[PDB]
């Protein structure tokens, strides 16, 4: 899934 | 106690709030959180939103397995074999997302804190 | 794997780095950390410093029961009955600190990243 | 326990 960096 | 409750909690490295469940009171104002994407953290109560589902008309941030993310407003809920789905509306059109595909920016989470925060 | 190795890792809610151990590779570039004070988090490798002990001449932040905390420079190590002690030098004088009495500021940790970072 | 930054 696409997400803010983590 | 709050053990077992669904929450939306801050990932302190990027400031976003993510869905998961409290799994233990570990003291120091913190709770062990099992996030829906599999990772754990001991999170401050101040950073936990006791809010399931995320309320209608709430401005949120939507994710995807195949495309990049953006901001819209919650306009629907649906439960199917025990799992929650959200309907969000951006620029007029509406679309559906799994529970994990919905998160809150720092600003978005702060709006819900007075009403839903554990701190 | 890195399981069991002692590290110094960033606690992202306050930006400081604290001592602890990697306990599992949880994928997605993250590691489960048992910090020496008992709390856990799944932390990115880039925020983990693989360096035990903290090297000589490293600028650190030294804690104390009786005085407010501040920066000093590691000038010694000492092992006693299985516990690590640091000799830190501030403004000339040196003193001994238990392992848990030594942490890194955000910048102090970011400095060691290039040489000791897991990312 | 030491005087230390808020955690």
């Amino acid at each position: 899934y696409i997400s803010p960096l983590k | 106690s709050f053990v077992g409750l669904r929450v939306v909690a801050k990932w302190s490295s990027n400031g976003y709030f993510y869905s998961g469940k409290i799994t233990r009171d570990v003291g120091a104002g913190k709770y062990k959180l099992l996030f829906d994407d599999g990772y754990e953290c001991d999170v401050l109560g101040k950073d936990i939103l006791l809010c399931d589902p995320i309320p209608l008309d709430t401005e949120v941030t939507a994710l995807s397995e195949d495309e990049y993310f953006s901001a819209g407003v919650v306009k629907g809920h649906r439960k199917e074999s025990g799992e929650l789905y959200y309907s969000i509306e951006k620029e007029g059109q509406r679309k559906w997302y799994k529970r994990m595909a919905v998160i809150l920016s720092l600003e978005q989470g702060n709006r819900l804190r007075e009403q839903y925060g554990l701190g």
